[PDB]
């Protein structure tokens, strides 16, 4: 019955659980999602977090390959209707569009889960839907740094608009600063792309972050915190060891927008990231740190906002102390 | 104390010595190892003792930069195991009764640090935490208060058990944090007051009192109950502390249990959609012993049919 | 170490 | 498994037919 | 002049002040009449009230209610959620809340109960994990009961029962109706007359007087 | 008829105008009440705030508070970065950004110290490097100490103490609370009575009057019942000062002049009360039992009716407005009136993730011991339902919701909040912020758009001191989040971007939202797996972005969002005069190498995609003029950095002996030039033409 | 009035009426008593058990948010200028600003797809919120900022004029710990949805002029006292995490009392509230010791006292004492006078007298680099200068030497040079010293 009776399948997949065997449930779940049957796009989303579930503990005579290999196959497809479920979501209110596609995407979407190829090109890729794009990347383990750090340069610049052209409007409550809303979008990647390297690489993208905070001038100026482009990506996971890595990287280099006087918020990026490391350590590196923050001290002195510049070098060479 | 004595800048010398750069009619000492042996013989029973002889070293460093005395002090703490009469017993009460050492010096947040990490090295996690408590380091408190209640959560809270002996130190630990508004980071403190819910949740489980576990529960939003809050649930254990991921398996099953218990006791409607909520959130979670747990839960779900 | 208190002199002008 | 072909697609902003 | 946190907490403090100043119930109900009104249809996303969930009464005191042979009577204690039933001379509270209620039942009495109500303590009579006073009129006494509401763990408050040893002689007067005052006063009245009676209680036994009166 | 700039220049003036329309703190705290939050959990990616470093307490700091006899207290001066604490008549200060800090003693006090406060010097008494005045409160006198905090190389003011001679003796009133004023005024008040004392002083001696008086503008006589201070507040955009007694009483008083302090409005817990029950909504959150445990001032720049926020043990926000009697002789109010209540949220924390009518009845913030609220509304609020953990609610307006929201009807207090743990045994003392205040805008229209200021002031940072260290939370930006989101967006489907992305159209709407992806495509949060994620946001910009449609015709969103990312780069230039007249640039250099980056950086961003990017490349009369917009954009940014390295070359030579052998015509066009009209009008740029051929002249005098 | 009928099915009979939701109260007088608008964040929406004699009916309260949220729910699929009907409704019942407060909440997640009704409250708040305008300086602000004004007021009214603290000898906090906890979760909420539309949202973003430019300070105003809201919050939590009444005990009098009339209106918008917080956060940091510049300051003391807590063991004692010194020494320029002094203090009692001289002569030297000192006396002491601040700053740590010295010399007062030919330690550290 479960064969052609979504509904008695539903029990099947009971019958099986309150039993314990729980592969058994998620084996009929996961094959129920991939069916021919008329299911609505939400309710395998049920399916397969359900199948993802129920293959991921041991069960009583089933080998842990055959469980992790379903449990795999489950996740993928999950990942893959997220995506599906949230373009189209996005697709059907987007002003763009007109009402007679509309209702032919929907027949098409809201059902049976589709190929990512499927979901690039004849949506994602053309409504401009930089951050959909991204999560297809990760889903399709897309290697190409190019194009993926293409992909977040659009998404950061789009995001940048939509956050100021509402900031001009005010549009029913105060809208969030740019930097703010870009900093969700980052975020909501984050969490969702579980911080692979691959789409998320911070060798190239923190760098980025950091250009367009000064490329736009999200500072002070606007009441900003200065050091928002590091303080994002500390707290969304990524190593101290790493991200000092890079802006080590930077303020040598000297490529722009990092040249001339602003290097001195470089050095404020190294100050607070250096300082929530030690912070981080006393709480719970090497010679390179200590080397930089001494050649971060040239800069202050190479530039010399006097008595800002003289207080952050009492910073950094507090900070050399506190690693020697 | 007159200046007057010649004393031995390297401490790997011997205990009379002629520096290589002096003339050869003058000797010198090294009256660091000097005190240093003298302390040896009664630094392991009289401590009071030893600390006013440590004194004089206050004007000495070693290679390491360490304050001869301050490091004399941390190795004769880690010896002789004196806590309350050398560092200050800081009762559950929120008071802190100074130890000898205040006397020499009102900056003794390092060296209890210092004690406090060896005997965190040492896989003493009960000592370091009252050690590090002591210090107020509340993100080195709570972070291993997180290590000793994870495995303690499902287990059964009986007299003087391990479970008891841990949860009421830690609830000692949340009010004089509370009274005192005192937090680590919100990673590190959040997850430290979620196990002491859990610890309730299933204390009242083991007691019986289904109802009054089943609400526990319900407020910590930990597990989804209507399948609206599956997708917001799943996406916040990927985030979640591990020491609340390990303890996933027993809190579902336990859940399902009470809602089993329940059912055997329209209201059927719902304990059976609920029933079917924890499947799917368990169905989409990889995590601890998924095999056994998520066979069980859906036999369970079945005899409720 | 007691903090250097420099004088008024300095301080307040002229 | 994933393709990009940017040459055939279906306008997505043109009605069918 | 001003810096920004200042001048936003100026805002605030006018916006305060805005809000306490909402008209009071005496400036637009002044004397003379009015029947103002905007209907709204039940399923309106506009109606002013809902339902939200309802809570059937459970069996094993329909069973009860059956076997009532002169008088039975229903009521309402929401402000800890539980509801109760009187037949005869039997009485049984459940937490409405709970989806398969255990029956909290008090036999006791000898005569019909006629009205019973929850009301706070008298201060410095009974030990502090008593939340209220049960009392329970019949055709013949008055009857006080200890009550602990206290939250165990997760719906409603769980509840038990305390005897008191206070009773009083009902007297000639039904009693229908029992409120009580923040203070723990209580007062009772019927359908016998207009009478208002009052019972006091005490914590000390004295020679000339009752602990219950 | 107009050329590009000019077209595009009409774009940015009408974008700037977008962004200063976001509604004032009036329009959204209308007369009534509200419970609008959504909670995140606090190590969500959308998590409003978050822990960024902690600093613990010196050791020796910790050798002094035990060796206390009577007592010890601590404070934050978080405008500098330092902490202090006192020990009986001993005062030590430190900076705890430092890894390994010295302590400043200072021990010269013979009594116990029941106040320190760091305030602005009086003018025109001090030499100018004196940046502050350390006030030091004891049982029998305060003293005033002179404080030069300059910054040093390392980011970390250098601190050193004057002497000045400047003392009075303190009287029979305690001093517990030491508030200062814009100008150096320096108010007193305690838990002795509820008088506030002023102290006044002056350089110059005199043969009748010293250098440092005191006085007591409350002038009390007669029959007093007992009564105390709990804190002052200051507001200087409205010349007010605020007590708060522990009767919940609230006093307001008007200085009338730079030596008068006049008490203008006094109101008791009962008429808070009884503006309460006037209102709709009623709750038993706020009743005679109830406590207020803390003000704070809401400035002119941020709301012109709502003064004050008033916080109550129940956790409810009380929002006060003022109102003058009349219309003209600043003005002082004579009436304070309870307008608004936000009540609190319901959600408690949680270890484990747990799954429309006015909520006023949660008690998830009872009991509320300590209560802080910054500009444009970050609330603080320290909830002690345990006597030894504190537990920290954080909260900030929805921006992005508030600012989409139509119509103005519509308008609620929405915000986004969240739940910060601090460690068994942190008792938090003093919240402060850290970061210049925060103000998008110089009225309340406007003032509170986070998003338009992302990229010109640094996140809002603020420490929160503890018995144990200080803790640093940091406000997150939308970019901060996006980039956040899309960072675990990694390892997924191309489905799972476009969920994650719909979430943030739903609440911030397409064009904030593109404007983040491209924002973060740009480097923007990367300050903080980054070449993936900043290749994420352009996959986002690029498959999201819309297209344009007829209805004259409607842009596409990706344009939009490329407008308003730009305006915001620029938003503090635009309208900006170029100079100052010795005539010197109205921007610092520093800032408009900053501007001049950010604006490169999305130029290049925009080469690099060129075949990629919908309406770069020319394609039909949508995307015709979807082409001839985006066109006209690229080319005011290339004018946007060729008018800015005009200006750095301008000012590398010496203007002021250019601007002599000038004409007086030029002078003029010179004297009120902007730098709209250096980018986007001729006479800028027939100007900028004449500037070149007249500092060349001068390089050759000079002839380098 | 609103009303509506409602229908139980048929065949029950009611029998009572009762509140189970505590009782409701804007105000505590007359005026404002009412206002349900004020509270609809604060309060549960009142419930109501209607006994029938077949069962108990729940029935709710339905708020103006509730009610924006739903009809908004039946303008998903609807049109365009569907919206503009429904949202205008709205305006000719509540008025134009609590309208468009209701909407912000919507959008920060207040209310009864929810991702669709969310979106369209922020479309609501975007396209209704009117714009800044001059009257007849001066300028009369928008819906969107009034409504933002209102919608913050309204999260923190329980609070705002509350004293943080209550005494009775060393005690409580007002308001209870989990409210505050959903209060800045709220407002931070409010933050949160600010930033991530600070491109749309007019006024956010940077700018006839005067109106929208004015409009732009109260916005940033509006926000700037939003993180102090959250930092002063989060700052009580952190208060009442640590041991409280310890530090209260060991207070002024002036500390004791400013705390104990201290309001969260004052923490959040007052400089008083600031200078407090300053104080209490310094003291619990110098007490487990007991910015990198301040930060470094307090590991500095948590070293130091540390040090003070030991048995003496030259290699732990020994690094605490150099470790304590290595840090002060990095900020030294900002140490203030107390800070100086009690550190000193410690470090004398610990023997530690060339590390604490060392200290002291550092933190001279960092509070006057130009040597302002040194030409000051050069030139004769001119009064009336402005280099005696810079002198005085110098003195205060020569004092601390003087200090350190006597002690020395005090401590080892009968004390010999030598002991059987070779130096004592005595001596070495009057050597090391002078």
């Amino acid at each position: 019955l479960a064969e052609t009776d979504f509904r008695h399948a539903e029990l099947l997949c009971r019958f099986y659980t309150t039993r314990s065997r729980f592969f058994e449930a998620a084996q009929v779940q996961t094959n129920l999602a991939k069916s021919d049957l008329n299911i609505s796009l939400k309710d395998r989303i049920i399916l397969l977090s359900r199948a993802k579930g129920n293959a991921s503990v041991n069960t009583i005579g089933i080998s842990r390959q055959q469980q992790q290999q379903l449990n795999h196959e489950a996740s993928e497809l999950l990942e893959i209707a997220h995506i599906q479920d949230d373009l189209l979501e996005r697709l059907v209110a987007d002003p763009r569009i007109p009402e007679e596609r509309k209702a032919e995407i929907e027949e098409f979407l809201d059902g049976p889960i589709r190929t990512l190829t499927d979901l690039f090109n004849d949506y994602a890729d053309q409504a401009n839907y930089y951050d959909l794009c991204l999560l297809i990347f990760h889903a399709a383990d897309f290697h190409n740094p190019r194009t993926i750090l293409d992909t977040w340069n659009n998404l950061i610049n789009q995001s940048h608009f939509e956050a100021e052209q509402r900031r001009e409007y005010w549009p029913i409550a105060e809208p969030p600063l740019p930097y703010v809303y870009v900093s969700q979008q980052i975020q909501l990647i984050a969490h969702r792309t579980s911080l692979d390297s691959l789409i998320f690489p911070v060798n190239s993208l923190l760098p980025v972050v950091c250009a367009y905070a000064i490329n736009n001038g999200q500072d002070a100026s606007i009441g900003a915190d200065p050091c928002w482009p590091i303080q994002l990506f500390l707290n969304l996971g990524v190593p101290h060891a790493l991200v000092v890595q890079v802006l080590e990287n930077v303020l040598d280099t000297q490529e722009a927008p990092f040249t001339g006087r602003r290097r001195k918020l470089v050095v404020q990026w190294i100050a607070m990231a250096v300082d929530m490391w030690v912070r981080e350590v006393e709480r719970r590196m090497g010679s390179w740190v200590s080397e930089l923050l001494g050649r971060a001290d040239q800069v202050l002195t190479q530039i010399a906002d006097a008595e800002e510049i003289a207080s952050l070098r009492r910073t950094v060479k507090g900070l050399k102390r506190s690693v020697d | 104390e007159l200046k007057l004595l010649l004393k031995s800048s390297g401490q790997s010398a011997q205990l009379l010595s002629h520096e290589p750069g002096d003339p050869p009619c003058l000797r010198r000492l090294n009256f660091v190892r000097l005190l240093m042996l003298y302390t040896r013989k009664f630094e392991s029973t009289d401590p009071r003792e030893a600390l006013q002889y440590f004194y004089f070293l206050r004007d000495e460093k070693d290679s390491q930069g360490e304050n001869m005395f301050l490091r004399c002090v941390s190795e004769l703490v880690i010896e002789s195991r004196e806590f309350d009469m050398i560092l200050g017993k800081l009762e559950n009460d929120g008071s802190r009764k100074p130890g000898v050492i205040d006397k020499f010096t009102s900056d003794t947040k390092p060296i209890i640090n210092k004690v406090a990490s060896v005997a965190e090295n040492k896989g003493l996690f009960e000592e370091a935490a009252k050690l590090y408590d002591l210090a107020k380091n509340a993100d080195k408190v709570l972070e291993l208060m997180n290590k000793l209640l994870s495995p303690v959560v499902p287990q059964i809270s009986a007299p003087q058990s391990n479970k008891e002996r841990l949860k009421n130190m830690a609830l000692s630990i949340a009010e004089r944090y509370r009274a005192q508004g005192i937090s680590a980071n919100k990673f590190v403190d959040s997850t430290f007051y979620l196990l002491l819910d859990l610890i309730t949740f299933f204390d009242e489980y083991h007691s019986g009192h289904i109802d009054r576990a089943f609400d526990i529960i319900e407020r910590l939003k930990l597990v989804p109950l209507n399948q609206e809050s599956v997708e917001e649930r799943v996406a916040a254990f990927r985030n979640f502390s591990d020491e609340i991921r390990h303890n996933l398996s027993e809190v579902l099953l336990a859940t399902m249990n009470i809602l089993f218990t329940q059912f055997k006791r329209d209201r059927d409607s719902q304990l059976r959609s609920q029933a079917r909520t924890l499947i799917t959130f368990a169905g989409m979670i990889p995590y601890r012993t998924s095999g056994d747990t998520n066979a069980r839960l859906v036999q369970m779900e079945v005899l409720m049919n | 170490r007691k903090a250097k208190l420099l004088p008024m002199e300095e301080a307040l002008l002229p | 498994k994933l393709v990009i072909n940017k040459d055939m697609r279906t306008d997505l902003f043109s009605p069918p037919n | 002049d001003l810096p920004p946190v200042a001048k936003a907490a100026q805002v605030v403090n006018q916006t305060l002040q805005l809000d306490d100043s909402y008209p009071d119930l005496d400036s637009y109900c002044r004397p003379g009449a009015s029947s103002d009104y905007e209907m709204q249809s039940s399923d309106s996303s506009w109606a002013p009230f809902h339902v939200v969930r309802h809570h059937n009464i459970p069996d094993k005191v329909f069973e009860h209610l059956n076997a009532g042979e002169v008088f039975t009577k229903l009521g309402l204690f929401a402000e800890i959620g539980y509801a109760w039933a009187s037949i005869d001379s039997s009485l049984f509270l459940w937490d409405y809340t709970h989806p398969n209620p255990e029956l909290i039942g008090y036999e006791e009495a000898t005569h019909t109960i006629t009205a019973v109500a929850l009301v706070p303590p008298k201060p410095g009579v009974f030990v502090k994990t008593i939340t209220h006073v049960l009392v329970v009129a019949t055709t013949s006494e008055i009857i006080l009961l200890g009550v602990s509401a206290t939250p165990t763990p997760s719906g409603s408050k769980s509840l038990t029962l305390y005897s008191t040893r206070m009773s009083v002689h009902r007297g000639g007067s039904d009693v229908s109706f029992i409120v009580g005052t923040k203070d723990g006063r209580i007062f009772l009245g019927g359908e016998s007359d207009t009478d208002i009676h009052e019972i006091f209680y005490q914590q000390e036994e004295r020679w000339f007087s009752s602990r219950c009166g | 008829d107009l050329p590009p700039v000019a077209k595009a220049a009409q774009v940015v003036n009408q974008t700037l105008q977008l962004d200063d329309s976001y509604p004032d703190l009036d329009s959204y705290c209308r007369p009534g009440a509200s419970s609008d939050y959504e909670m995140q959990s606090s190590d969500s990616s959308w998590a409003p705030f978050h822990v960024v470093r902690h600093h613990n307490i010196p050791d020796k700091v910790f050798e002094h508070l035990n060796a206390g006899e009577v007592f010890t207290k601590l404070g934050l001066f978080a405008e500098i970065g330092y902490a202090w604490a006192s020990i009986d008549s001993s005062l030590f200060l430190w900076d705890y950004t430092h890894p390994n800090p010295e302590l400043i003693g200072y021990e010269e006090a013979t009594h116990t110290i029941t106040a320190v406060a760091l305030v602005p010097p009086k003018p025109g008494v001090f030499v100018k490097t004196i940046t502050h005045v350390l006030v030091v409160a004891t049982t029998s006198e305060i003293i005033l100490l002179g404080v030069s905090a300059t910054p040093t190389p390392s980011g970390s003011k250098s601190l050193t103490l004057y002497s000045t001679r400047m003392s009075v003796h303190r009287g029979g009133s305690d001093v517990s609370f030491i508030v200062g004023t814009k100008d150096g005024r320096i108010f007193l008040g305690g838990e002795s009575d509820t008088d506030i004392h002023e102290i006044f002083y002056q350089q110059e001696e005199r043969w009748f009057s010293s250098r440092c008086g005191k006085i007591n503008h409350s002038h009390p006589f007669g029959s007093r019942q007992q009564e105390w201070l709990r804190g002052l507040y200051v507001d200087d955009t409205r010349n007010l000062l605020y007590s708060l007694s522990n009767r919940s009483t609230i006093r307001t008083y008007h200085m009338e002049g730079p030596e008068k302090l006049t008490k203008v409005i006094e109101k008791d817990k009962t008429s808070c009360l009884r503006d309460f029950a006037h209102m709709a909504d009623s709750s038993p959150l706020f009743t005679d039992k109830t406590n207020i445990v803390a003000l704070s001032p809401i400035p002119a720049t941020e709301a012109s009716k709502l003064h004050l926020m008033a916080l109550t043990d129940t956790g409810c926000r009380l929002f006060l407005s003022a109102t003058s009697s009349a219309s003209y002789t600043a003005l002082a109010p004579q009436s304070m009136q309870l307008q608004f209540v936000k009540f609190p949220p319901r959600e408690s924390p949680t270890r484990i993730r747990t799954l429309s009518q006015l909520d006023k009845t949660s008690r998830a913030l009872d009991p509320s011991a300590l209560g802080f609220r910054f500009s444009p509304g970050y609330f603080f609020d320290v909830v002690r339902k345990h006597p030894n953990q504190d537990m920290l609610f954080v909260s900030a307006p929805d921006t992005g919701r508030i600012k989409v929201t139509q119509p103005a009807s519509a308008l609620k207090y929405f915000e986004q909040g969240t739940w910060i743990e601090l460690e068994n045994g942190n008792r938090t003392i003093e919240i402060g912020l850290t970061t210049a205040p925060f103000a998008a805008a110089k009225q309340p229209l406007g003032f509170g758009n986070e998003l338009a200021v992302q990229f010109d002031q640094v996140p809002g940072e603020f420490a929160v001191l503890t018995n144990t260290g200080v803790h640093i939370v940091r406000r997150r930006r939308l970019v901060d989040i996006f980039a956040k989101a899309l960072g675990n967006c990694v390892s997924a489907s191309d489905d799972a971007l476009e969920r994650e992305v719909r979430k943030f159209i739903n609440q911030y709407g397409r064009v904030e939202t593109i404007a983040a992806a491209l924002a973060v495509a740009c480097g923007q949060g990367s300050d903080l797996m980054d070449r993936n994620t900043e290749n994420l946001a352009r996959a986002a910009f690029i498959e999201y972005g819309g297209q344009p449609r007829l209805a004259s015709v409607r842009l596409s969103s990706r344009h939009d969002a490329l407008a308003l990312y730009l305006t915001r780069l620029v938003r503090t230039l635009w309208k900006a005069k170029v100079v100052q007249v010795d005539i010197s640039s109205t921007i610092p250099t520093s800032k408009l190498v900053t501007i001049q980056e950010n604006v490169e950086r999305l130029r290049n961003f925009l080469e690099a995609n060129k075949s990629t990017i919908q309406g770069l490349a020319p394609p039909d009369i949508a995307n015709q003029k979807e082409h001839q917009a985006l066109h006209a954009l690229q080319k005011l940014m290339e004018s946007i950095s060729e008018g800015i390295s005009f200006v750095l070359m301008l000012f590398d030579e010496r203007v002021s002996d250019i601007y002599a052998r000038l004409d007086a015509v030029s002078q003029q066009q010179l004297k009120d030039l902007t730098y709209e009209q250096l980018f986007s009008q001729t006479p800028g740029k027939e100007l900028a033409k004449v500037l070149v051929k007249a500092i060349v002249n001068r390089n050759i005098a000079s002839g380098a | 009035e609103q009303g509506t009928w409602i229908e139980l099915e048929n065949g029950n009979r009611t029998i009572e009426i009762g509140l189970t939701t505590a009782p409701f109260a804007a105000a505590k007088q007359p005026l404002g008593f009412g206002n349900e608008l004020a509270v609809q964040f604060d309060q549960v929406p009142g419930e109501f058990a209607v006994l029938t004699n077949t069962g108990v009916h729940i029935v709710r309260r339905r708020r103006l948010v509730d009610i924006f949220a739903k009809a908004l729910g039946n303008c998903v699929s609807a049109s365009d200028d569907a919206l503009e009907r429904e949202v205008r409704k709205f305006i000719n019942q509540y008025g134009r600003v609590e309208t468009i407060a209701a909407a912000l909440a919507v959008a920060c997640g207040q209310g009864s797809m929810d991702r669709n009704t969310e979106n369209l409250a922020r479309a609501a708040f975007i396209e209704y919120g009117g714009q800044p305008r001059l009257a007849a300086e001066s300028v009369r602000l928008s819906s969107r900022h009034d409504a933002l004004a209102l919608y913050l007021t309204r999260l923190v009214r329980t609070l705002w004029k509350a004293k943080v603290v209550q005494v009775g000898s060393g005690s409580d906090i007002s308001s209870t710990i989990p409210t505050l906890v959903t209060i800045q979760e709220n407002v931070e909420r409010l933050r949160n949805f600010l930033e991530a539309n600070k491109s749309t949202i007019q006024g956010l973003a940077p700018p006839e002029d005067i109106a929208n430019q004015k409009e732009h300070q109260a916005l940033h105003a509006l926000q700037k006292l939003m993180e102090s809201i959250s930092e002063g919050i989060s700052f009580v939590l952190m208060l009442f995490d640590e041991r409280v009444s310890d530090i209260y005990a060991r207070l002024d009098a002036v500390s004791q009392q400013q705390l104990k009339d201290l309001t969260y209106e004052q923490l959040f918008s007052q400089t008083p509230g600031k200078e407090l917080a300053k104080v209490l956060v310094k003291a619990i940091v110098n007490r487990n010791i007991a910015a990198p510049d301040d930060v470094v300051t307090f590991k500095a003391q948590e070293q130091l006292q540390r040090a003070s807590e030991q048995a003496h063991n030259a290699p732990v004692l020994r690094a605490l004492l150099a470790e304590s010194l290595r840090l002060f020494e990095q900020v030294a320029g900002s140490l203030t006078p107390a800070n100086l002094t009690t550190a000193v203090e410690q470090m004398i009692s610990l023997k530690y007298y060339a590390g604490a001289i060392q200290l002291c002569l550092t933190v001279a030297q960092q509070k006057d680099r130009g040597n302002t000192a040194l030409s000051w006396v050069n030139d004769g002491k001119p009064a009336n200068d402005s280099r005696k601040k810079a002198f005085d700053e110098r003195k205060i740590c020569y004092n601390l030497i003087h200090q350190v010295l006597d002690k020395l010399e005090s401590d080892f007062a009968g004390e010999p040079e030598l002991v059987d030919g070779r130096p004592t330690l005595a001596a070495t550290k009057r050597m090391e010293a002078y």
